[PDB]
RNA sequence: CCGAUAGUGAACCAGUACCGUGAGGGAAAGGUGAAAAGCACCCCGGAAGGGGAGUGAAAUAGAACCUGAAACCGUGUGCUUACAAGUAGUCAGAGCCCGUUAAUGGGUGAUGGCGUGCCUUUUGUAGAAUGAACCGGCGAGUUACGAUUUGAUGCAAGGUU
RNA sequence: UGGGAGUCAGAACAUGGGUGAUAAGGUCCGUGUUCGAAAGGGAAACAGCCCAGACCACCAGCUAAGGUCCCAAAAUAUAUG
RNA sequence: AUGGUAGGAGAGCGUUCUAAGGGCGUUGAAGCAUGAUCGUAAGGACAUGUGGAGCGCUUAGAAGUGAGAAUGCCGGUGUGA
């Protein structure tokens, strides 16, 4: 091949989710997150079990 | 003298030499076009078709298949985050009427 | 034929100077050197200097003759700010604000 | 006591329509020099 | 935008009209005047330009009432000062201005803009059978039942 | 590597500016009321793009009352009339020909009165 | 933030007078300083399989026969690095700009006469690599590099 | 990896002006031009400033010196406005002026219809609930290691360092 | 079967009930609808009521709920009280 | 078939940098300003002025990758006048 026709293979790559960068994306403001509690707080959550 | 044609899902007044827009057509620019569908023919004589008057064509020629200038269709829900942009351009085919025949 | 003079750097607001220029502008020079005479406001001897440089450059440059002008163009604009930190009133801060002021005198023709 | 709103440049520039200077009489000095005030024999060469 | 036709100045012709109130209904009279004043009779009618023609209301004292309206049907008016609330009945204002009774009856039928307010200028009515306006050559309207 | 925010911020907010044009005092000149303005400004014409049609057969049905009450007939009595004739004409084109040409309005007026 | 210069105290009182609440003049919405997920240093490299290296070598390789980018010759001899005698070499064997050319373990003098040319490069049979063949549009090989690399690869 | 609000707090006068009794805290601030050839001389003016002339490829490159955005302040004009109730736009639409990336064009808008901003928080906000004076810039799911599960590829009773 | 969530403040209307005083735009359950998260037409204006669910153009037409004196589209319609 | 908030899935536009290839530029690059242009959207060109040296395009690859709101930080500038 060459350098100037570099192609992966097909369902190899899938660009990342950014979160936080506006509303069309579908997770702009909360993050995917919701709106309150304990889980929506930076190092949130509850512990496992 | 003058004619009332349908075309599209609408009617149209129409006259000889007149310049007239309307909704895309299956021809192509320079062809000639002939309205079947005529309901009233006026001038000197009148005639009323019931539907139409059976026979009572009219001729035209077309020019400018085009496209329409863009909307931009904007919506937004106020409190909750969504809104929508589109655009849109609505083909047309103009016409210039040649005869009226009936 | 059209002859300038402007006056930068000029210690006095636009606002106080912008009130006498718009009494001189479009009158012939005579009548506004009488005008800014018969003023007491502090920018009228500043606006008779730069009229009489005008002048002044036109019969010097241009050759044109002083008794068949008029002021075409008069106008002040905003140079830059001073900052004082007021220390009579409790820590307010006061802006001395400055002007350049332009005026342009022609005979009228082409 | 404030303003509970900012004043626009409209409202502004109306409220500053009679806030101008007159203009002043100026009898043309039949004497001599420069034109005299009004009823003032002005220090710069005025004869009224 | 296709074709439909807009009046405009240099299209509209706005006549004269005269009209009998005597015998007649407040009410509807006032209906039929309203719409002659905006063009509702005409085919040139558009909405934002005063289509309309000129009337004249000349008895206005042998308009009648129906029931006790002569005693009930106070009108009201307010002078913006505190308890400053004045009242008329309809047959004292009949008896004593009765222009003012037809005339504030029609312009409550037309709308309150500026075009309304126009067109409630080209209303005349007086208080017995003369008028003035002869100049203007007046044809008689008859009411429609 | 570090991306700076660079004439990209300066054309979105421009474009929505220009868009702004003819617009009273700030909301031609700041963006944020701008954009405010621009957004109800496409919402308005979404809905008046459909009240639109409504206000123009509003028209054609009060000009074609008006032309029928000369011949002594009303809009209602008249459409019955047009459609049990058969006559499938838009009110649009009635309202036209009213105008234009009054004796073909008549002589499709006795029509729909022998229509009944 | 924690490696930023000074921010010790808090700027003025939580609740202050008028102001917003604030306990570091080093915090990221600060125009002094303090990032909060930036670059770290850090490596980029990665492994595979062994199995996976060799077939990406031979089907480099392939590809670069196929195409008739592939020539083989005799030893060179070159006794003095010549810049010059290297390039009239290239220009009688018909050869693109690019061009990668393969001995068997090393020649010193080769490698100088071809260093300093543009497009050319020169590598060992040991020494050979997918990005560097890819990048040429011909290989040529002496006959010892070529049995040599097909020992090591079949 | 940064490229002057970045990157050292500090590209320059830096742990300096400045604050604090003291321990201590702690800034802002880069760019003429290839070459200084950095405006001889004349004119207005007390001078500052300027107008010519001249150097220069260029002086709206003149030391408040590359580029020079917006807010903001003005001067001129084409359309328009002193009987009118206004979330300031939108759809319709005369009249007046212009003439384009030339296409069923542009600018203004007599008049008619419709129409209570945005964000957040809420059962529900035009809301007299919160926040924003305006403009610009900066400003928030990232990296390492491990687990799990999907897709890709190689080999396969073996696979892998 | 597995990967990823969010949610655990609900409101009115109608109907079956407790409580309250056969009071509450009250409160607590149950059965449906709508709002929440739903624009459009009607109810003068009015989240929750009636009609009905907006992919986009059109200066085309048929209807729903509600209506046809003027504001403001359509009967100053017919017939009987 | 295509109303839609928490939220799930998918496809894309742009920004800085790198590799390779192929190109543009004192006969004037990027930036800035204007325009009646193109695209379903993010957004992309062209022309003319200003400016006076660097910058696009194709494919792939990495991220300090997109702001209108945080009594946000820093600078300029208003209002009250």
């Amino acid at each position: 091949m060459k350098l100037h026709e570099l192609k992966p293979a097909e369902g190899s790559r899938k660009e990342r989710n950014r979160v936080g960068r506006g509303v069309a994306t579908g997770n702009g403001k909360t993050s995917g997150r919701g709106h309150k509690g304990q889980k929506a707080r930076s190092g949130g959550g509850v512990r496992p079990g | 003298m003058f004619a009332i044609i349908e075309t599209g899902g609408k009617q149209i007044k129409v006259e000889e030499g007149q310049e007239i827009f309307v909704e895309k057509l299956d021809v192509n620019e320079g062809d000639t076009f002939t309205f079947d569908k005529v309901l009233f023919v006026g001038g000197d004589s009148v005639k009323v078709g019931a539907p139409t008057v059976e026979g009572a064509t009219v001729t035209a020629t077309v020019n400018k298949q085009g496209r329409g200038k863009k909307i931009t269709v904007f919506t937004y829900k106020r409190r909750k985050n969504s809104k929508r942009k589109k655009g849109h351009r609505q083909p047309y085919t103009k016409l210039t009427i040649d005869k009226i025949n009936a | 034929m059209e002859a300038k003079a402007v006056a930068r750097t000029i210690r006095i607001a636009p606002r106080k100077v912008r009130l006498v220029l718009d009494l001189i502008r479009g009158k012939n020079a005579a009548e506004a050197i009488a005008i800014l005479k018969l003023t007491n406001k502090a920018s009228s001897p500043v606006i008779e200097k730069v009229l009489m440089s005008a002048l002044a450059n036109a019969e010097h440059n241009y050759d044109m003759n002083t008794d068949e002008l008029v002021v075409k163009e008069a106008y002040a604009n905003e140079g830059p700010t001073l900052k004082r930190f007021r220390p009579q009133g409790r820590a307010s801060a006061i802006n001395k604000r400055t002007s350049h002021i332009t005026i342009v005198v022609s005979d009228g023709k082409e | 006591a404030v303003p509970k709103r900012r004043t626009s440049k409209t409202r502004k520039n109306k409220r500053r329509t009679h806030f101008k200077i007159s203009v002043p009489g100026m009898t043309e000095c039949p004497n001599c020099g420069e034109y005299k005030l009004s009823h003032r024999v002005c220090k710069n060469c005025g004869s009224y | 935008m296709r074709q439909t036709f807009m009046a405009n100045e240099s299209n509209i012709e706005r006549k004269w009209y005269v009209i009998d109130a005597e015998g007649q209904t407040l009410g509807r009279l006032s209906s039929e005047v309203a719409s002659i004043l905006r063009g509702k009779n005409k085919v040139t009618y558009t909405p934002h330009v005063d289509t309309g023609d000129y009337v004249i209301v000349i008895n206005a004292s042998k308009i009648e009432f129906t029931g006790n309206k002569e005693t009930d049907k106070v009108y009201y008016r307010h002078s913006n000062h505190p308890g400053g609330i004045k009242s008329i009945t309809a047959g004292e204002l009949r008896r004593t201005n009765p222009e003012r009774l037809i005339e504030n009856s029609i312009k409550g039928m037309l709308p309150s803009t500026r075009l309304g307010e126009k067109q409630g200028k080209k209303l005349f009515v007086y208080g017995g059978a003369e008028h003035p306006h002869a100049a203007q050559q007046p044809e008689n309207y008859e009411l429609r039942g | 590597p570090r991306v700076k925010g660079g004439t990209v911020t300066r054309a979105r907010r421009k474009k929505t500016i220009k868009l702004a044009k003819g617009y009273f005092g700030s909301k031609h000149t700041l963006y944020k009321v701008a954009k405010q303005q621009v957004m109800k400004s496409g919402q308005y014409a979404f809905r008046d793009r459909r009240q639109r049609k409504r206000d123009f057969r509003k028209l054609w049905i009060t000009r074609i009352n008006a032309a029928a009450r000369q011949h002594e007939m009303s809009y209602s009595r008249l459409m019955n009339g047009l459609k049990k004739a058969g006559i499938d004409i838009n009110r649009k084109m009635l309202s036209e020909i009213a105008i234009s040409d009054e004796k073909a309005f008549a002589q499709l007026v006795t029509k729909a009165k022998d229509a009944l | 933030r924690s490696a930023v210069s000074g921010g010790g105290r808090k700027p003025w009182k939580q609740k202050g007078t008028g102001r917003a609440r604030q306990g570091t003049i080093r915090a990221p919405q600060w125009r002094g300083g303090g990032i909060v997920f930036g670059p770290t240093p850090r490596s980029y490299a990665y492994k595979m399989p062994k199995k996976m290296r060799r077939l990406a070598l031979r089907s480099a390789l392939s590809f670069k026969a196929q195409e008739n980018g592939l020539t083989v010759v005799d030893a060179f001899n070159f006794e003095a690095p010549k810049t010059k005698e290297f390039k009239n070499v290239l220009s009688t064997l018909e050869q693109p700009k690019k061009v990668l050319v393969v001995t068997e373990n090393e020649d010193v003098n080769v490698e100088l006469s071809a260093r300093n040319i543009p497009g050319v490069q020169v590598t060992t049979a040991q020494g050979l690599n997918v990005l560097d063949i890819t990048n040429a549009d011909s290989l040529v090989i002496t006959e010892a590099a070529a049995k040599k690399v097909e020992e090591v690869l079949g």
